[PDB]
């Protein structure tokens, strides 16, 4: 489980900062409420789609697991890479997702909790 | 558990303004996209006016560009499609599809993507 401040620093390093007009707080909150700072977290779906990575990227439209029928695999990368401990691929395809046009509204956790809240407080007190 | 219903339709001469309405029930919160699909006789079901509940962005096919507008109300979890300057080709059965997952913009008009559908409402042009 990566540290909150450590996770924010990693996101800043990977370039996710200042992307699509969202601060680090939005991304940190989304990760926290999507996988509780646990990149290994894996979740299924009612339709059968699988979610991998800290940001819980859906398999149906984003990553190519091969287990989900009619997969659009927008990420164009295997879901295993997202399931990898490092968050580089997660950050990259999250940039892609937020670049879809609807912003961070795609992620359910961000809308539920990280939308219209003090997201920047997540990176507070982290010496970043 | 979202059930889609449609209201309106009927005979509307060329240039008549028709107000089609759609509603959602049950777990309406999970809904992400709302789209209208026309099942023209002899043609496959095709999207008409896609929409995203939260952002409110509206996407329309080329044919209905500048003539049909779709808007929704968050409180009532309903979406209604305005119609104007209707023509002969507009005669078809309109279906208000919905989905519980965030579909990409390019697939917003795809019928297969949507996981919900409702009883289509027929639209005829005099």
């Amino acid at each position: 489980v990566f540290g909150r401040c450590e996770l924010a620093a990693a996101m800043k390093r990977h370039g996710l900062d200042n992307y699509r007009g969202y601060s680090l707080g939005n991304w940190v909150c989304a990760a926290k409420f999507e996988s509780n700072f646990n990149t290994q977290a894996t979740n299924r779906n009612t339709d059968g789609s699988t979610d991998y990575g800290i940001l819980q990227i859906n398999s149906r439209w984003w990553c190519n697991d091969g287990r989900t029928p009619g997969s659009r695999n927008l990420c164009n990368i295997p879901c295993s890479a997202l399931l990898s401990s490092d968050i580089t691929a997660s950050v990259n395809c999250a940039k892609k997702i937020v670049s879809d046009g609807n912003g961070m509204n795609a992620w359910v956790a961000w809308r539920n909790r990280c939308k219209g809240t003090d997201v920047q407080a997540w990176i507070r007190g982290c010496r970043l | 558990d979202v059930q889609l219903v449609e209201n309106g339709g009927g005979c509307v001469k060329a240039g008549g303004s028709l107000r089609l309405s759609c509603a959602a029930s049950g777990s309406t919160d999970s809904i992400e996209y709302m789209t209208w699909f026309r099942q023209a006789p002899g043609k496959a079901r095709e999207g008409v006016a896609a929409l995203y509940t939260h952002t409110g962005n509206t996407y329309y096919t080329d044919s209905v560009k500048g003539r049909f507008t779709i808007s929704q109300d968050k409180a009532k979890n309903m979406a209604y499609l305005r119609m104007d300057s209707v023509k002969s080709e507009d005669t078809a059965i309109y279906t208000c599809g919905a989905t519980r997952k965030a579909v990409p913009v390019r697939f917003a008009l795809d019928q297969s993507s949507y996981d919900y559908w409702g009883q289509g409402t027929q639209v005829m042009v005099s």
